[PDB]
């Protein structure tokens, strides 16, 4: 180093002034790179090279016995390490023609399995429309021919890691340098792969394992790890080239940013655990590793990082998950099923996997903690294993041997394990050579972290300010984007009325260079994407473009394109016909954007005013909202007004020239939005509000409980002679039910007359009439759809039916039509209304939980029946002595504020009778409460019956753990069969009284299964016999008395359920434990 | 492709006759011959062929080339308008001093020189007066920069735009010696008003109303601020000031530059079409149009080597004056622009036979076209009947511009939507109506006591704290400190008198709504508002003076306060012409507007608020 | 930090299974960004932008004296 390299003080000290160089620097240990290198080489080509097909380049899974079956993450790892290797030797020049052979290793690998992958065709089309585990590609293929070997009847082959884990590599090699796609066929395939990957966050995968869940019982269920790598690949992909250096602008690939928007909020609260059934689990370390990096938090990454390591860490690796049963000693070579309760049997003697070590070596040489680095390499040094000459092997897993598997399970980690098959010479296992040879060329600086990742996959603390769908150039801490939004008018004379208002709009006449389009002609124009006869290819699927989305500006035939919400857009229902709900809506879909962008570049927000949206009343808040906007700041988001073509210019445009290349004889015609001329009959010229009160009020006087055994011309006269909207909707219904809607009534067929009816109903803002008639009709809205999938992204399941029975539960996402078909033939007894109510509260809870879900943490199922009940009640409870008003009449901006005022965190005030019902009815219960009813299971044998339902204590105890989501359903499934809200609440208070005395009472335990009904029974009997002497009165049936009660203080139902169920506990017998030293006690 | 080929041809005309002369350093063109002197005037009108081009270039993007192409339009244009920039810098004493005392030897030279940007000519060898030029300046300025192009880059760059915008809103009341730099008929040294200074300049401060110089990322400190008055009191002098060119001249053939696509400075349409009219019968030519009748330029006589023509041209300038196609241009764009497709297509086929060829068959525009010395007498006695011969600059890059521009127009490869973002176009379209209204306030209780004895329901000066309250002296001495700052020395806006269009416009200070009275109302200033009569008459013609116009954006709010000196002899009850003036007020009908009484407050919903963040401490 | 930031142990000591994010953590003394760009922006105009000639944009070497 300095001071000591000059060495060049000849006559005593003194300034010397010469160059010195570094190549005089004292070296290290003398050995040439070359010769390192060559070793690597040698130890590569006598372990991985030598297992490869040369028809395909496919690395078998089995290096002996003549197996045909070969993975593809073991391939595409093999292929990784030559890659590296590669890497490596190209630092120099002279290499003897060694750098060729392995990228092009690399190279035919993929081109292998790229072709098989091709092979399926049909697989992908059909995996496009539906994807289930039936029409899902394979992921096992013969090694010689590249033909499939195993059926979905034993294998299942789900499994979207694989690809995503190929398309990763594949975008990761082609930025490094290198040549795998070559023609455009291949180009269209890899953009279909990428369409059926972006659907990845409904269908559940069965894992990295293929075993599905821990039980394995043929199930499959949703793994963040497989969400995690699908979303880093879609980030890696996003507009990248796939020809490299000498590509052109037709070869460029595509991703919308909802479905990567979807997978990341799906990631994000899933990422603690790993599935419902896995609360930790040994292959999310690649999720948060080298090769996804795709938790850009790094506080979520410490705890999970810390959790797996203090749960499956062992001596002589890392175990899969807890419970498992691989190869284990105790397992049956029989059966490839599990059964109930013998999972418990693998507790203690789980196989651990040396290869983690290895990844945890590689985290950290890529993070820069040399201390984990040379910890975890002194931990594998000794379980290594060598060859005849020496090159070390990587054992699979270690297995304890059948005869100490007793004293193992008594003193963990105190017996020896034995090596697997794959871990002596004979036998090697191709991923753990192919992950060592990465791991000790990273370890001993002879690839650059930046070397093996040119897309830059990982990113330091310090530089996460800019980056693609990643990031913000604010950083990942603030969030203050400032949103674009121009103002459009429909025609010049809405244009004059909203100038003489001191509001400037613009009409599409004036930006006649940019085109302005709706999402059906940009949805089309993607549809052509993806064409390709000749393997059959149909393109993306129609299906709706989001928020962020349309917030673009493309270029499409050298024309500028812009695209306005499809919050602008009405079809067919009536909650357009609110200016409350469009304003609510719009801001909304604000802070949604400016929650969730992090591209370059302002967003892009277009605003379309319509002449039938300002007329009457509703012009007011129209202008108060567009004042608003123009001040500045709308609804806490920072919003920029101004010209159209100012904000065009010098922006960045995206680019769709898959169009260009189209073969297709004539262009497809796009229809832009067109100004709408002057009328030449009436020529309204936007008058002003008039208010005015052209408006009746009358309750029908007829309903369908006795205007039912009618005969048809005393009914048809009766129409014929009222004028009562919703007595003559009733009527029409009445008649379409039982006449049928193709009679041809006095005014044309029945459908007109309906249709007419609702109009006009709708016009004169009638919404008792507007609300039959669509029930009647059976209308239904396109946006229930994804609400309930954004629903069961969160975690929350729903349930749709009346209040009080039969209802049905969405655990997945459904199609449409399922769902339709579920809410219009499940509710056949009562009332229609009752679908309409519960698609707009869907509706509603969808809107609020996207954008503050904070307001339903703690319940983990919603039932819209149950809060159809809690706001009727609260409307009834408000009406006070007068009788309330009705419940689908209200509109549906009353709708939403009545669950707005009812989602309160408290309604201290009115009596607990009120506050008890409201709990109930929207299935709320305390935090933790699902550990202490847990606690209490493993606390009392037998189990406990509530209403009837049993829940048993040996398979739950054996199959199940403390912190499983399972265990949290099948709770709430046991407690729902409760029909009164307060005896509902009531056993949640009882189970936390049980619950606090067991932990502050440990000896007292529960001799046989406890009932809850004899329990809240003998509290009421205690209540009523103080009452009846504390004030003289009769004892009464029915807790109308008892729900009154506060629950603390003096005399509260606190004290007689803790009374109660401390005189249960004493019946039985009490352990005295030897620990404490309390002696005569 | 077709549209490409056209394009890039297109490029090269343009290249070989204008952009060969770019005059790099600096970006101003010459004057073409050997002049090297460089018009604000001629360079402005030359650049916009230029502009034009690269606006079509930016359409056909995703292209190396044509992205490189356009950008180098754009910067070409930016440095030509930084250069004029630089050049209107270097007279910021003179634009200073010029602010107060108008003065011929005062303005900034008109002429100025080619690279260094210095001053070639003094003060008093040429006519340096001609707010023409500035004005169009400031509006093609203003156009580019609602289009998307950055110039102005700097905060004094803006006070300097702020305080040459106060020295040119006086244009309407001052003498300059118009676009021929020659005043009248006889120049003799004299000035006189001109209609398209005025024009001009009131299209200037019209497109710059609110506009922000420094696009979309600029703040509220980058905004320019320009009065009602000025604008409406141009507007009228121009209805007043257009039955003829000016005072002395019957017709000038310059006046198509007021009422057609440069700056769309006219109303009333069919005065447009009048003006036309006129212009074609007294002006139009067999080689384009005359400027106006009786004008010296460039005639075989007259002492050539002469200025300060005598009296003297009793016949010798009439019947051959000379005719300039720059005017054939300028009604090729007119008709091209608003609705016009064959009177484009005849005049671009008489325009085509004027046209001189140059190098490598290029085409070129004579300046002008003049008599014969030997063909006179016959001229004189058969009027349109010699043949003229073409003289003067050959590359004549002002009409050479505007052909190419017209061309590009008409050939469909630009938008009259492009051009002017301002949407200048639809000045013409008749306004429907407007509504006024009225605030009732009460100076003491006893003043709201009586008026609520009277069935009037009214305000005192309290109780409405969130406003106030205060005379138009107030507002004036605040705009008085705009566009102020000592570090080039300029003094901001001249005290002056506030008119009623904007003192009824909301003002936002200090994040505090301020209300002003009218002016009017000032009884210490002069003694006229003492008389009941004479008040309640001239607000009567003030409301009819606001409702005729209100050209600017939003509704307007008058406030009307009761003083004590209104009373009667006993002091307890309200003068007769006040009551019926407010029994009127409550019938929403007064003189010749339409009035809805009400509380301030309610007018505050909708009205025009305007933000002055200069004053921000 | 790590650890420090959950403080999530309601009953005792135990796993918790819940999203943490950055914005929770501990942060530093209370001043906005904004607050100190202003600070440095007050500065520079007080002192380099202040000198500067319009015509030219030269900073001149001397600020005083006319040179
Ligand atoms: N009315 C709407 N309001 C808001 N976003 C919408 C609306 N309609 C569609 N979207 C957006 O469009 C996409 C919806 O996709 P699509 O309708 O194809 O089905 P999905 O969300 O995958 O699920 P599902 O199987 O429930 O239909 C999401 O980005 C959703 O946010």
């Amino acid at each position: 180093w300095k001071v000591l390299e000059r060495r060049a003080r000849t006559k005593r000290s003194g300034s010397v002034y010469e160059p010195l160089k570094s190549i005089n620097l004292p070296r290290p240990d003398n050995e040439t790179l070359w010769d390192k290198l060559d070793h690597y080489y040698r130890i590569v080509k006598s372990t991985l090279l030598l297992y490869q097909s040369p028809t395909t380049g496919l690395f078998p899974t089995k290096t002996c016995g003549g197996d045909q079956k070969a993975k593809i993450q073991d391939s595409l790892y093999c292929a990784a390490g030559a890659w590296a290797l590669a890497l490596a030797y190209r630092r120099i020049d002279d290499d003897k023609g060694r750098t060729h052979e392995l990228e092009h290793s690399a190279i035919k690998c993929m081109r292998g399995i790229l072709y098989c992958y091709m092979r399926q065709a049909d697989k992908v089309q059909q995996f496009k429309q539906d994807p289930r585990p039936t029409t899902c590609l394979h992921s096992v293929f013969n090694v010689h021919t590249g033909d499939e070997l195993l059926s979905y009847e034993e294998y299942g082959h789900l499994q979207i890691n694989a690809v995503s884990l190929y398309l990763l590599y594949l975008v990761e090699m082609i930025s490094s340098g290198l040549q795998i796609i070559y023609n455009t066929d291949e180009v269209s395939f890899i953009q279909n792969l990428v369409f059926c990957v972006e659907r990845v966050y409904r269908v559940p995968d069965f894992g990295v394992w293929e075993r599905g869940s821990k039980y394995n019982n043929g199930s499959t269920e949703l793994h963040s790890s497989s969400v995690g790598l699908a979303k880093a690949a879609l980030e890696a992909i996003n507009g990248f080239n796939l020809f490299g250096n000498q590509g052109c602008s037709w070869s460029v690939i595509f991703v919308d940013l909802d479905a990567h928007n979807r997978n990341r909020q799906t990631l994000c609260s899933l990422l603690p655990r790993e599935s419902r059934s896995h609360n930790t689990d040994a292959a999310l370390l690649p999720c948060i590793s080298y090769p996804a990096f795709a938790l850009d938090d790094e506080v979520l990454f410490s705890q999970t990082l810390d959790k797996v390591v203090r749960k499956l860490k062992g001596k002589y690796g890392f175990k899969r998950f807890l419970r498992d049963g691989y190869r284990t000693s105790l397992e049956d070579p029989n059966r490839c099923y599990y059964k109930p309760a013998e999972i418990k049997l693998f507790d203690g003697i789980e196989c651990e996997f040396p290869i983690f070590f290895l990844y945890m070596m590689i985290d950290g040489v890529f993070r820069g903690n040399p201390k984990q680095v040379q910890e975890y390499q002194d931990l594998l040094t000794p379980v290594l294993h060598h060859t005849t000459e020496g090159y070390p092997v990587v054992p699979k897993y270690y297995y304890v041997p059948a005869d100490f598997v007793e004293y193992e399970k008594n003193n963990p980690g105190s017996q020896k394990r034995f090596p697997s098959n794959c871990g002596r010479d004979g036998k090697l296992f191709l991923w753990g050579q192919a992950l060592y040879i990465i791991a000790k060329l990273l370890a001993d600086e002879l690839i650059s972290p930046k070397d093996i990742d040119p897309v830059q996959r990982y990113v330091p603390l310090k530089d996460q300010r800019n980056v693609s769908m990643r990031f913000s150039n604010q950083g990942p801490l603030e969030n203050d984007l400032v949103v674009h939004v121009a103002l459009i008018a429909e025609s010049q004379r809405l244009q004059v009325f909203l100038n003489t208002y001191g509001i400037q709009t613009q009409t599409p006449q004036q930006v006649e260079p940019i085109q302005i389009w709706p999402q059906q002609e940009l949805v089309k124009a993607y549809l052509q994407l993806g064409i390709n006869e000749k393997l059959g290819l149909s393109g993306r699927p129609d299906r709706p473009i989001g928020c962020l989305g349309t917030s673009k500006i493309y270029r499409i035939l050298g024309k500028t394109v812009v695209c306005y919400p499809i919050i602008f857009d009405l079809s067919d229902f009536y909650m357009s016909q609110d200016v409350f709900l469009l304003i609510d809506d719009i801001k909304n879909a604000l802070q949604f954007i400016k929650q969730y962008w992090k591209m370059h570049g302002r967003p892009l927000f277009l605003v379309l005013i319509r002449e039938d949206n300002i007329r009457g009343s509703r012009f007011n808040p129209i202008l108060d909202m567009l004042a608003a906007l123009k001040k500045g700041i709308i609804g806490g988001v920072k919003v920029h007004v101004d010209r159209l073509q100012t904000l065009i210019s010098g922006a960045v445009v995206e680019q769709l020239d898959f169009l260009r290349i189209s073969d297709t004889e004539e262009l497809p015609e796009f229809k832009s939005f067109e100004e709408l001329e002057p009328p030449k009959h009436s020529k309204v010229k936007r008058q002003s509000s008039t208010p005015s009160a052209p408006e009746l009020g009358q309750q029908p006087d007829v309903n369908i409980s006795e205007w039912k055994d009618k005969p048809t011309h005393e009914i048809l006269q009766k129409l014929n002679d009222c004028s009562c909207l919703a007595s003559q909707a009733i009527l029409l219904g009445i008649l379409l039910k039982r006449e049928g809607p193709n009679f041809i009534t006095k005014e044309g067929t029945v459908s007109d007359h309906i249709e007419r009816v609702y109009r006009r109903a709708g016009s004169q803002k009638l919404w008792l009439a507007v609300r039959y008639g669509a029930a009647f009709t059976q209308k239904f809205s396109s946006s229930i759809a994804p609400h309930i999938t954004t629903f069961l992204v969160h975690g929350k399941q729903v349930t749709l039916g009346a209040f009080g029975h039969e209802e049905e539960v969405i655990s997945n996402p459904l199609s449409p039509r399922v769902i339709q078909n579920i809410i219009y033939y499940k509710c056949n007894t009562h009332d229609e209304r009752e679908a309409v109510i519960q698609q707009e509260l869907v509706i509603h809870i969808g809107w609020i939980i996207s954008n503050n879900p904070e307001l339903f943490s703690g319940m983990l199922k919603i039932r819209i029946g149950w809060i159809i009940h809690a706001m009727e009640y609260e409307l009834q409870i408000r009406g006070g002595d007068k009788p309330a008003l009705d419940l689908y009449q209200l509109s549906p901006s009353e709708v939403k504020q009545l669950l707005l005022d009812i989602l309160q965190p408290q309604q201290n005030g009115r009596c607990w009778l009120n506050r008890r019902q409201i709990d109930g009815s929207l299935n709320r219960t305390p935090t933790g409460f699902y550990d202490r009813v847990w606690q209490i299971l493993e606390r009392t044998p037998n189990g406990i019956i509530v209403a009837g339902k049993h829940l048993p204590q040996q398979p739950t105890l054996s199959d199940m753990t403390m912190y499983e989501m399972n265990f949290s359903l099948l709770v709430e499934d046991t407690l729902g069969n409760i029909d009164q809200p307060q005896y509902r609440q009531i056993v949640v208070e009882l189970l936390m009284v049980v619950s606090i005395v067991l932990e502050r009472n440990p000896e007292l335990e529960f001799q046989d299964k406890v009932d809850l009904d004899r329990l809240v029974k003998e509290a009421f009997n205690e209540f009523q016999k103080d009452q009846s002497r504390l004030k003289e009165i009769e004892k009464q049936d029915d807790m109308t008395s008892f729900y009154n009660t506060p629950p603390l203080g003096k005399r509260g139902t606190c004290s007689y359920l803790t009374k109660a169920v401390m005189n249960l506990l004493l019946e039985g017998e009490v352990k005295p434990n030897n620990d404490d030293p309390c002696l005569i006690s | 492709s077709n549209s490409g080929v056209r394009l890039d041809g297109y490029a090269r005309l343009v290249q070989q006759t204008i952009l060969c002369h770019q005059n790099p350093v600096t970006g101003l063109l010459p004057a073409s011959y050997d002049q090297k002197d460089a018009w604000v005037r001629d360079n402005v009108y030359s650049i916009l062929a230029v502009w034009g081009l690269g606006l079509a270039y930016r359409k056909n993007a995703d292209r190396d080339e044509d992205k490189a192409k356009a950008y180098e339009l754009e910067q070409s244009v930016v440095k030509l308008m930084r250069g004029l920039l630089h050049c209107m810098i270097r007279q910021v004493d003179k634009v200073e001093s010029f602010k107060y005392s108008q003065s011929t030897k005062d303005s900034l030279h008109a002429k100025y020189n080619t690279k260094t940007c210095a001053t070639v000519v003094g003060d008093d060898q040429w006519g340096h007066l001609q707010l023409d030029a500035t004005s169009v300046y400031l509006l093609f300025l203003a156009q580019m920069t609602a289009s998307g192009l950055h110039i102005i880059h700097s905060l004094d760059e803006v006070n300097f735009i702020q305080n040459l915008v106060f020295y040119i809103e006086a244009a309407y009341k001052t003498a300059d010696f118009g676009i021929w730099e020659r005043g009248d008929k006889t120049n003799q040294g004299i000035s006189e008003l001109n209609a398209s200074s005025v024009g001009m300049a009131k299209a200037a401060l019209e497109a710059l109303d609110e506009l922000d110089l420094f696009g979309v990322k600029g703040g509220p400190q980058s905004v320019i601020h320009v009065l009602a008055d000025e604008v409406q009191h141009c507007q009228s002098i121009l209805n007043s000031l257009l039955p003829r060119a000016s005072t002395s001249k019957e017709v000038d053939a310059s006046l198509l530059s007021v009422v057609s696509f440069p700056a769309f400075a006219v109303e009333d349409s069919q005065l447009v079409e009048l003006t036309k009219q006129e212009i074609i019968t007294k002006l139009q030519g067999r080689y384009g149009c005359c400027r106006f009748l009786r004008d010296g330029y460039k005639t075989p006589k007259e002492d050539p080597n002469r200025l300060y023509y005598e009296p003297a041209e009793l016949k010798l300038f009439e019947n051959i004056e000379c005719e300039w196609p720059l005017f054939w241009t300028y009604f090729i764009l007119d008709g091209v622009f608003s609705g016009n497709a064959e009177q484009v297509q005849e005049y671009k086929e008489a325009l085509e036979a004027v046209l001189i060829k140059g190098k490598n068959g290029v085409p070129l525009l004579p300046e002008l076209y003049s008599v014969p010395p030997d063909r006179v007498d016959e001229e004189y006695q058969n009027p349109h009947t010699v043949d003229r011969v073409p003289m003067g600059k050959l590359p004549h890059m002002w009409g050479q511009s505007l052909y190419i521009l017209g061309s590009l127009m008409a050939e469909g490869f630009l938008a009259p939507g492009e051009i002017d973002p301002l949407n200048r176009r639809f000045s013409t379209v008749p306004k429907p109506d407007v509504v006024v209204q009225v605030s009732i306030l009460a100076e003491t209780e006893e003043i709201k006591t009586i008026l609520k004895d009277k069935g009037i329901y009214v305000e005192t000066i309290a109780e409405v704290y969130p406003i106030r309250v205060q005379p138009a002296r107030i507002l004036s001495h605040i705009y008085s400190s705009l566009g102020c700052n000592n570090r080039m020395k300029l003094s901001g806006r001249p005290y002056r008198h506030m008119g009623v269009l904007g003192t009824s416009k909301l003002y936002d200070i200090r994040k505090t709504i301020f209300t002003f009275t009218p002016q009017f109302i000032d009884q210490q200033q002069f003694y006229l508002a003492l008389d009941n009569k004479m008040i309640v008459e001239m607000l009567r013609t003030d409301l009819s003076y606001l409702c005729s116009r209100w050209r600017m954006t939003g509704q307007p709010t008058i406030t009307f306060p009761i003083s004590h000196s209104m009373l009667d002899e006993d002091g307890t009850s309200l003068n007769s012409s006040i009551l019926a003036a407010l029994r009127k007020m409550q019938d929403g009908y007064f003189g010749g507007a339409r009035v809805q009484t009400g509380k301030l407050s309610e007018f505050l919903t909708t009205s025009c608020c305007t933000h002055l963040s200069f004053m921000d401490p």
